[PDB]
């Protein structure tokens, strides 16, 4: 009975809220849509193993 | 799925748990106020994963989840957006309300 | 500033137009000028997501301040090298546009002076 | 249809033979019953409507009408039983009666295929509710508001009964479907512009219409409860209904007859919230109320749009509802202390707190609180009124405020407060009272889920 | 998923960045990441795994209406109630399909604006033309109809565009 | 926008200053700083506005729950005029309510430097309405004058309450909530401006006296 | 929690302590049935300042209509009893 | 902790309040120190400011006026 | 409050009245408590220098220009105490204050709890239903034939009377109802 | 000496500055005590039936009656056409219906006769 | 007359704006042509800058 709240309050409704985005809600297009990342030069993509080069040799004002 | 827009939903949901529980033996006690001002701190708690993420990969989202209704060519659907205002103002919102409502367990005591 | 007071208060015609400059031809006093350069390609700044006012001549460096800040996420103390080179180079863009404006007030004041004594040796 | 009418018919003889005791047990628990039966025609179809048969037809415009008369009736009888109960067996029956025929009638003419049955059903609600009004009526002004009642609804309606046979002389029908799939122009002419008025103010004068509206304050005050009720709720909307019929024959003069009535309906919306400002009797401001919800409904049919077509049906829905509701709350307080002014009871909210929460909700809903159904019609309304013109929101938004203004100002005057000390009789509320405002109010917020049911034909 | 046709509903290929650290410190996101699988979507998981496997055990099926072709109001007779009816109901069914590919340019537009970011005005160039010429044909077609709309007045709209459009070829010609 | 913050911004702490009631001030400084947010959202700097939005959250809220306790402590009291010398009586809620006020202020490297130092270069660097720039200087000023009349008049010099004393700030709950709320305004600017990418060009070459204006308007 | 609940000796010693704080009043022969003007010789400004006194003291102002007849410690202590409900 | 009135003296106070109102002043001027010590631009400003008045015309561009 | 007002205000009433409004006021000026009591002092020496004024026209156009010195100096918010008709607690309680009456509306459950309360309360209610004719007859018998006067009501003076018209004096809900 | 305040109609003029408290004759002190008299003996009646044990319901006051009737009823008995209400009724009952007709045909007019030059810009305007 | 001074003197104030001794901004792809809308096949006029 210690933390019956957390579970309760928090979890059991975290449970619906999952369930209901990820077999109901996304079974629709657009229905949840992010940006897409930022992608900087040198990144290497995990998707297609692509790889960005780098940013034109700077003057190197230092 | 993406853990961010079930966290994102959740902050908002739990906070209408109490409002559910207004009918119940819990409004009539003395530990209404109480269960309330827990119920607001773990909705902080739990909100502060979003802006984790956020500040990690700046991560946004728009969540449509229920269509309301469709009128011709406008479509009116449940939506919200997840953006940094929201992510950033949500859980600055649920920390003044916490420490308001612990505040006012105080203050109102004789009310 | 004192520009405002000579802007308002003494002649506008010798001050320079915010709204409207440079008027005078870039290669007007100069015999040769170096177009400025970038670094920082169209592509990587889409990609980037920058924003259309961060698109400017100093945007590779807010690129690697902006990777720095994500690869260190935890450590939030850890771009401060790449903050001042963009902070840097902000400050030498400001400057630049600095010298753009006392340069064409300069040119004006000259062309001015140039006009209209060249009249005044030729009303008589 | 007939599935709905039969049973209504059979209400009357059920009541005609039943036990002393037994009347309003019997007739509320029938009553509810039909509304569930009725409540099969919101499946709608589209395209088309569902065409019965050559006499009755049921509509996506229809089907929302006719079930909040068929849910009105049991709240009627709930809100009779009370300040009836010294009356006779005879004349309790003969009340019922009334109520039957009045729903009976207004089932049928929500209905009807075609407009001269459409007309004569819509004449005969007329009798029921001028007898409800004058016979059970508390004053002796009930009288003059019956004859109020009459001779501005026929000196409206006999010219368009005129109108009508004429029309079929050259259509040659007077079928709805007909007329919708053989409509043609109406040229710029004298003669087609008085067939236009005879078309339209009929409608007009039930709406009612600013400047043609005095009947609906005496009507709405003197009448008992479930007179107000029924007025308020229903027969305010024949008005709606029928110009959304008739203004498929109008076209394209319409399009210039409708100024004066749109000048109207906009400044004298702003009357009569205006008005609901300075008034002492609670009934007067709830029948003023219903005034200006009338003239945005006026103005947006007027205008011939989808989303003003939609709009109409919302509020009308929605006013429906609200209206009765706060009738039915301002008649507790008035059998509580047998007078109307509303100064007179004050600091109600703590004596009555649960009936504090039910005008609270009801005020709510009458200013068009988001997503309420009310604010939906409103919205629809005014967009639509935007695109006609931009100014437009000037008008609306001021109505707006001062609908506002109005609604918490009742709520402030009655609820809020010292109580008055010499008012010793409130007793708690009766489990009849909160019953009938549970009623009222939970299938408003209900459609807020679903309120394509009650957009229309245009959705 | 599967559920809807990709080529109807288009995604960019979806490219993600590989995680680059460049500290030793921890990354709390990744530790939450972790204990939110490990808490939340394990037993939902395992929940719809049971749902599916209980939906398996009873499959059935439903179909999409097909309506046939029937002829419009253009070759129906001044009186012929019958072909009227049946003209005006595909063409209310023609006006609903319409309105529902507004819908799916509309959601396609949306979408792309969100998912750009900061680069919604050049990289959303194409679903904004697409909108463009859907709203406009769109316009065309069912603007100014009114509140009782039918294809005898969108017939009437039609050919009184016609007569404009060949008015102003005729004086084109002569210019 | 712009002009509409400016004349808010102003008139609204030109009203504070003479006000009697603590609810009041308070008040009258939130209506000045959301005209603040008004003229920097004029300016074309809206993630700016936003970041003055958390902060200023912080610590108005903390000096409303300040004003409520020295509010019950003397009687439901709200004037003061009444309102004696609490430094040494109210030590925790003196405390507080200094913090929160020298953040109001733009006290450096507290919460509300981070937002308001920046608006206030911001306004100073841009091509704006000269009135509103001047207005705003102006307001800075009077925000510097209400916090100054609220602790003199309610923390200084000598008892002005009834002479039965009920002052009592023992008690966990409200000295836990205060405390959370101070350690916010304390370390929630810096925290936050530098966990959040940047969304504008920083000004980083301006003339000194213009860099240090806010401070000077507010010392004054 | 709030004030304890006032008593009747209290409000009469305070009475009391502020009469004798005032300094046209002799602090030995003042009683709390001493008639203001006929055995303490004051007159009706002393009585409004007195008024004004009891007020600050127990931090609420009696209306002149009733303040004008308080001429004894006695009515003053029976005037705040009735007022703030005091019955012991 | 039962705290009584006192009536026309100063009210009794406690450790704990004290100790804290102490420490978290002191917090917050450390912090303010700390801060100053280490980022001080950010009041004092990094960068010079220029003097236009310091630029010569071959720099930007100024004929000598006979041209 | 509880005096009931007679038809004018004295010379005297008027004179005290303006006496107490200004030094409030100048209390609200002067907030610190040694110059707020040098000043009153001034005002105190101020207002005695015309106690013994005998010609009374005199006395008049001197509470004249008093009164129009106050209105052109007053506070424009002067200090209220929170119970006060202006006062920021003015009517905070009202809310809470029940009429006795709607005791008798109980549920017996209700009134189940609380037996020994409800018997006091019978016997409170029995006392105002035998004390009733008997003040109403005092009250016919001390009002003169020309109606009443003034709004004061006299004593009880019997052996077991009680003073007219004291019930709803005596069961005032509180001030602290709740 | 001082600045004088002059009253008007949302701001009053104070009693302390009425001259007429200051002007005092024997009628006045005589229709004070009539006044008072009044309100006397109204008090007396509506206290003999507020105080009494087998009162229950409301206690009528013939004041509100009277002000309700004479603010809804006796309104009509009373009213009689003159120039002066001819006029007020005509205005404030016409002429704003005449005010906003002009308005909204004159801004119809604008947009429909723009709407047949082609130039509009009714570009994604399909709800309406 | 407070109000009328004030919108006064923001009328003023927009005649006699307050700014920086700068230039304009400078961007580098022909003042961000494709960035603010595209439209990349009409060759839009060069927008050139210079150092200084
Ligand atoms: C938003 C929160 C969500 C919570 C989730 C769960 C909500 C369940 C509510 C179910 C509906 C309520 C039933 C209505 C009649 C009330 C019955 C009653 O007598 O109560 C006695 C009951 C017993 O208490 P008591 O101690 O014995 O004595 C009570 C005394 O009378 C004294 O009682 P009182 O003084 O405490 O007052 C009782 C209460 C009840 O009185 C009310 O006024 C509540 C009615 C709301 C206003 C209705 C008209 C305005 C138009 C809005 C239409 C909304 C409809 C949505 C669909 C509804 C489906 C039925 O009034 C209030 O507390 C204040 C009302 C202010 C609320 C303002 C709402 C504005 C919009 C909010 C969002 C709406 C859309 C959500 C989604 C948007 C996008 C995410 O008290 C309660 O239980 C309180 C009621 C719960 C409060 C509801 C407030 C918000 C809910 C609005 C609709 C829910 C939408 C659900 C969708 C998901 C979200
Ligand atoms: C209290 C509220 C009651 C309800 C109010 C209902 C409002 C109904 C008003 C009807 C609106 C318009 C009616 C007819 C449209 C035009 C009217 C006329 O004024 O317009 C001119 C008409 O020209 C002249 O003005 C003739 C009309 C003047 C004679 C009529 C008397 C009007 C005086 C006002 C009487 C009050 C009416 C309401 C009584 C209660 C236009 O000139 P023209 O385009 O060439 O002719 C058009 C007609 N054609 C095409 C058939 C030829
Ligand atoms: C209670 C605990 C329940 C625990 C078990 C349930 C677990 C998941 C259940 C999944 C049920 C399946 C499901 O919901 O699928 C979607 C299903 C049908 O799809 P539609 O979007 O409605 O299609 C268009 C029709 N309008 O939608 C639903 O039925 C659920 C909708 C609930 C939405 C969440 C609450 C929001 C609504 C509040 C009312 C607000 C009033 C109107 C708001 C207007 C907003 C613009
Ligand atoms: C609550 C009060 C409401 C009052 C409503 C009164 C207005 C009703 C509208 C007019 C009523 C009678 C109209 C007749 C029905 C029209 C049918 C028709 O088309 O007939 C016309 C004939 O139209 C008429 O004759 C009508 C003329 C008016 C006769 C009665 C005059 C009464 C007063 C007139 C103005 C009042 C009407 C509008 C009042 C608005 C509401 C106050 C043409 O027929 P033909 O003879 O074949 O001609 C074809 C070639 N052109
Ligand atoms: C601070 C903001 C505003 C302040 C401005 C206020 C200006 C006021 C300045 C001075 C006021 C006067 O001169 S006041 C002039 C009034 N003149 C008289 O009163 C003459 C006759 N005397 C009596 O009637 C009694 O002695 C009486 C005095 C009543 C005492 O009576 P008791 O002994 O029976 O109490």
């Amino acid at each position: 009975r210690h933390s019956i709240f957390a579970v309760t309050h928090v979890l059991i409704p975290v449970w619906i809220i999952h369930y209901y985005l990820k077999y109901h809600v996304t079974a629709k297009p657009y229905t949840v849509v992010e940006r897409k990342p930022r992608i900087f030069p040198g990144d290497t993509i995990l998707e297609t193993g692509e790889v960005i080069p780098l940013m034109k040799e700077f003057p190197d004002q230092h | 799925m993406n853990p961010f827009a079930s966290l994102t939903l959740t902050t908002l949901t739990i906070l209408t748990i109490p409002i559910m529980m207004s009918n119940s033996n819990i409004y009539k006690t003395n530990l209404y106020p109480n269960y309330v001002k827990t119920t607001v701190s773990y909705a902080f708690t739990l909100s502060l994963v979003p802006l984790l993420m956020f500040m990690h990969t700046g991560q946004e989202m728009i969540i449509s989840n229920w269509h309301w209704m469709t009128l011709q060519t406008v479509e009116l659907s449940l939506s919200f957006k997840m953006d940094y205002f929201s992510v950033m103002f949500i859980p600055v919102a649920l920390f003044v309300t916490w420490s308001i409502m612990e505040f006012s367990m105080w203050y109102m005591h004789s009310d | 500033g004192a520009h405002l007071a000579r802007r308002y208060l003494g002649d506008a015609s010798k001050e320079p137009d915010p709204l409207r400059m440079p008027t005078f031809p870039p290669d007007y006093g100069f015999p040769e000028r170096k177009e400025r350069e970038m670094v920082a390609t169209q592509q990587e700044m889409n990609d980037a997501q920058l924003m259309l006012q961060q698109r400017d001549y100093c945007a590779h460096y807010l690129i690697q301040l902006l990777k720095c800040k994500r690869d260190s996420f935890p450590n939030f103390l850890a771009c401060k090298h790449e903050q001042h080179d963009w902070d840097y180079c902000e400050h030498l863009d400001y400057v630049k546009r600095m010298k753009e404006f006392e340069r064409e007030r300069r040119l004006l004041q000259r062309k001015k002076r140039r006009e209209q004594r060249e009249a005044e040796m030729a009303r008589g | 249809m007939l599935k709905i009418i039969i049973p209504t018919t059979m209400l009357l003889p059920m009541t005609w033979m039943s036990k002393h005791n037994m009347i309003w047990i019997n007739a509320t628990v029938h009553s509810l019953l039909i509304s569930l039966i009725s409540l099969s025609l919101l499946n709608q179809l589209g395209e088309n409507s569902l065409n019965f048969s050559l006499t009755f037809f049921s509509d996506s415009l229809s089907a929302p009408l006719l079930v909040l008369t068929t849910w009105l009736l049991p709240l009627m009888l709930m809100a009779s039983q009370s300040h009836l109960s010294k009356e006779t067996t005879t004349r309790k029956k003969l009340y019922i009666t009334m109520l039957i025929l009045l729903q009976l009638f207004l089932i049928m003419t929500f209905t009807a295929t075609e407009l001269i049955l459409f007309y004569i059903l819509f004449e005969a609600t007329l009798v029921p509710t001028l007898i409800i009004i004058t016979r059970w009526g508390n004053q002796t002004e009930r009288l003059n508001a019956g004859l109020y009642f009459l001779f501005y609804t026929l000196a409206g309606s006999l010219p368009l009964l005129v109108a009508l046979v004429y029309i079929q002389n050259t259509t040659g029908s007077l079928n709805f479907l007909i007329i919708h799939y053989w409509s043609h122009p109406l040229s710029n002419s004298w003669s087609n512009i008085f067939m236009w008025l005879a078309c339209i103010m009929a409608f007009m004068v039930k709406m009612p219409l600013y400047g043609l509206h005095l009947w609906l304050p005496k009507a709405h005050v003197e009448a008992p409860i479930a007179g107000s009720m029924v007025l308020a709720a229903v027969l305010l909307k024949l008005g709606g209904y029928g110009m959304m019929r008739i203004t498929t024959i109008l076209n394209p003069l319409t399009n210039y007859m409708a100024y004066p009535f749109l000048m109207l309906s906009m400044w004298g919306m702003i009357m009569t919230s205006s008005i609901c400002l300075r008034q002492t009797d609670l009934k007067s401001l709830i029948a003023y109320s219903s005034v200006s919800h009338m003239a945005l409904v006026i103005v947006a049919i007027m205008i011939q749009t989808p989303w003003s077509f939609m709009g109409a049906t919302a509020l009308m829905i929605a006013h429906g509802l609200t209206s009765s509701m706060l009738f039915c709350l301002a008649n507790t307080n008035y059998e509580r202390v047998h007078s109307r002014t509303m100064i007179l009871a004050r600091g109600l909210q703590t004596l009555l707190p649960l009936m504090a929460t039910w005008w609270l909700v009801a005020s709510l809903t009458n200013l068009a609180l988001p997503p309420s159904i009310n604010l939906i019609g409103e919205l629809f309304i005014i967009t639509a009124s935007f695109s006609w013109s931009n100014i437009t929101i000037i008008l609306m938004g001021m109505n707006m405020m001062i609908t506002a203004l109005y609604s918490l100002y009742m709520l402030i005057t009655t609820q809020r407060g010292k109580y008055t000390h010499h008012i010793n009789n409130i007793k708690p509320s009766f489990t009849r009272e909160n019953a009938l405002m549970a009623l009222h109010i939970l299938p408003l917020l209900l459609l807020t889920l679903n309120p394509k049911m009650i957009l229309g034909p245009l959705y | 998923p599967d559920s809807w046709d990709k080529d109807v509903y288009p995604e960019p290929p979806r490219r993600t960045p590989a995680p680059a650290p460049q500290t030793s410190l921890p990354n709390p996101v990744t530790y939450l990441t972790k204990i939110f699988d490990l808490l939340v979507d394990r037993p939902v998981t395992l929940a719809r795994e049971f749902i599916e496997q209980q939906h398996a055990k009873n499959r059935y099926y439903y179909y999409h209406r097909e309506f046939r072709r029937v002829p419009d109001i253009t070759e129906c007779e001044e009186k012929d109630i019958l072909c009227m009816f049946e003209a005006e109901m595909q063409w209310r069914r023609d006006y609903k399909v319409d309105q529902e590919i507004v819908n799916i340019i509309q959601e396609r537009l949306k979408a792309c604006q969100q998912r750009e970011g900061e680069s919604y005005r050049q990289n959303c160039a194409k679903e904004l033309e697409q909108f463009t010429q859907v709203s406009k044909a769109f316009q065309d077609r069912y603007s100014d109809l009114g509140a009782h709309y039918s294809a005898r007045k969108c017939l009437a709209k039609q050919k009184q565009r016609m007569l404009a459009e060949r008015k102003a070829a005729k004086e084109a010609a002569a210019a | 926008t712009l002009c509409l913050g400016a004349i808010t911004t102003l008139f609204t702490a030109l009203c504070a200053i003479t006000q009697n009631d603590i609810k009041k001030i308070v008040a009258f400084s939130t209506s000045s700083q959301l005209g603040l947010m008004m003229v920097t959202i004029g300016i074309n700097q809206p993630h700016l506005a936003f970041l003055h939005i958390c902060m200023h959250a912080f610590f108005k809220a903390m000096l409303f729950m300040c004003s409520g306790s020295i509010i019950h402590s003397l009687n439901d009291e709200q004037d003061i005029r009444k309102m004696g010398g609490l430094y040494k009586a109210m030590p925790f809620t003196t405390t507080a309510l200094i913090i929160g006020s020298l953040a109001l202020t733009g006290m450096p490297y507290l919460t509300g430097f981070y937002s308001k130092d920046l608006i206030i270069e911001a306004v100073n660097m841009s091509y704006t309405n000269a009135w509103a720039l001047l207005m705003t200087l102006i307001a800075t000023s009077l925000t510097a004058a209400y916090s100054t009349r609220i602790i003199f008049f309610a923390f200084l010099g000598k008892p002005r309450f009834p002479p039965l004393v009920l002052i009592n700030e023992n008690n966990p709950l409200l000295i836990n909530s205060i405390k959370r709320l101070l350690i916010g305004s304390i370390f929630a600017g810096f925290i936050i401006s530098n966990n959040i990418p940047p969304m504008t060009v920083p000004n980083t070459t301006m003339p000194l006296y213009m860099k240090m204006t806010a401070l000077i308007v507010t010392i004054m | 929690s709030d004030a304890p609940p006032l008593t009747l000796e209290a409000i009469k010693d305070r009475v009391l302590y502020v009469l004798k704080l005032y300094d046209k009043i002799d602090p030995e022969k003042l009683s709390v049935n001493s008639h203001f003007m006929k055995d303490l010789g004051l007159d009706s400004l002393d009585q409004v300042e007195i008024i004004m006194a009891m007020e600050d003291e127990f931090g609420f102002e009696i209306p002149d209509i009733d303040a004008e007849k308080l001429m004894c410690p006695q009515e003053i202590v029976d005037y705040i009893a009735d007022k703030k409900d005091v019955y012991e | 902790v039962h705290i009584e009135p006192r009536y026309r003296q100063f009210p009794q106070l406690t450790r704990s309040q004290l100790i804290q109102a102490e420490f978290f002043s002191a917090t917050m001027w450390f912090w303010i120190l700390w801060r100053f010590w280490h980022d001080s631009d950010a009041v004092l400003g990094h960068f010079p400011y220029p003097d236009p008045s310091q630029w010569t015309d071959e720099e930007l561009g100024i004929l000598p006026d006979d041209e | 409050a509880f005096s009931a007002p007679a038809a004018y205000l004295t010379h005297q009433q008027k004179v005290l009245r303006l006496y107490k409004r200004a030094l409030r006021h100048l209390e609200s000026w002067c907030v610190h408590r040694d110059k707020y009591r040098y000043f009153a002092c001034l005002m105190r020496a101020r207002f005695d220098e015309h106690k013994n004024e005998k010609d009374m026209v005199k006395a008049t156009q001197l509470l004249r220009q008093a009164e129009e010195e106050f209105w052109y100096g007053q506070h424009p918010q002067p200090y209220i105490f929170p119970e006060s008709p202006g006062g920021t607690s003015y009517e905070r309680y009202e809310c809470y204050k029940v009429p006795e009456w709607c005791l008798d509306d109980w549920h017996p459950s209700e009134k189940a709890m609380y037996p020994d309360y409800f018997a006091k309360r019978e016997q409170w209610k029995r006392l105002r239903r035998e004390s009733w004719e008997r003040e109403v007859k005092q009250l016919q018998e001390e009002t003169p034939p020309g109606g009443p006067r003034t709004e004061a009501l006299p004593p009880a003076r019997k052996e077991g009377d009680l003073p007219p018209l004291w019930w709803h004096i005596v069961t005032r809900p509180r001030e602290r109802p709740m | 000496s001082f600045p004088k305040y002059k009253p008007s109609r949302l701001a009053t003029l104070p009693a302390t500055l009425d001259p007429a408290e200051y002007d005092i004759s024997p009628e006045t002190r005589k229709a004070q005590a009539e006044r008072l008299a009044i309100r006397s003996r109204l008090k007396r009646e509506y206290l003999l039936q507020y105080n009494d044990p087998n009162r229950l319901g409301v206690i009528e006051d013939p004041a509100l009656i009277r002000w309700t009737y004479a603010r809804s009823a006796n309104i009509y008995p009373n009213f009689r056409p003159t120039p002066k209400t001819s006029l007020l009724g005509a205005l404030f009952g016409i002429g704003p219906l005449f005010f906003w007709y002009y308005v909204f045909k004159t801004d119809r007019d604008k947009k429909e006769k723009l709407i047949q030059e082609g130039k509009l810009d009714q570009t994604f305007n399909i709800s309406y | 007359g407070f109000v009328a001074f004030m919108l006064f003197m923001f009328w003023v104030g927009e005649i006699y704006p307050s700014y920086q001794p700068v230039g304009p901004k400078q961007y580098p792809y022909n003042d961000l042509y494709l960035e603010r809308g595209g439209d990349p096949t009409k060759e839009p006029e060069p927008v050139v800058h210079y150092e200084i």
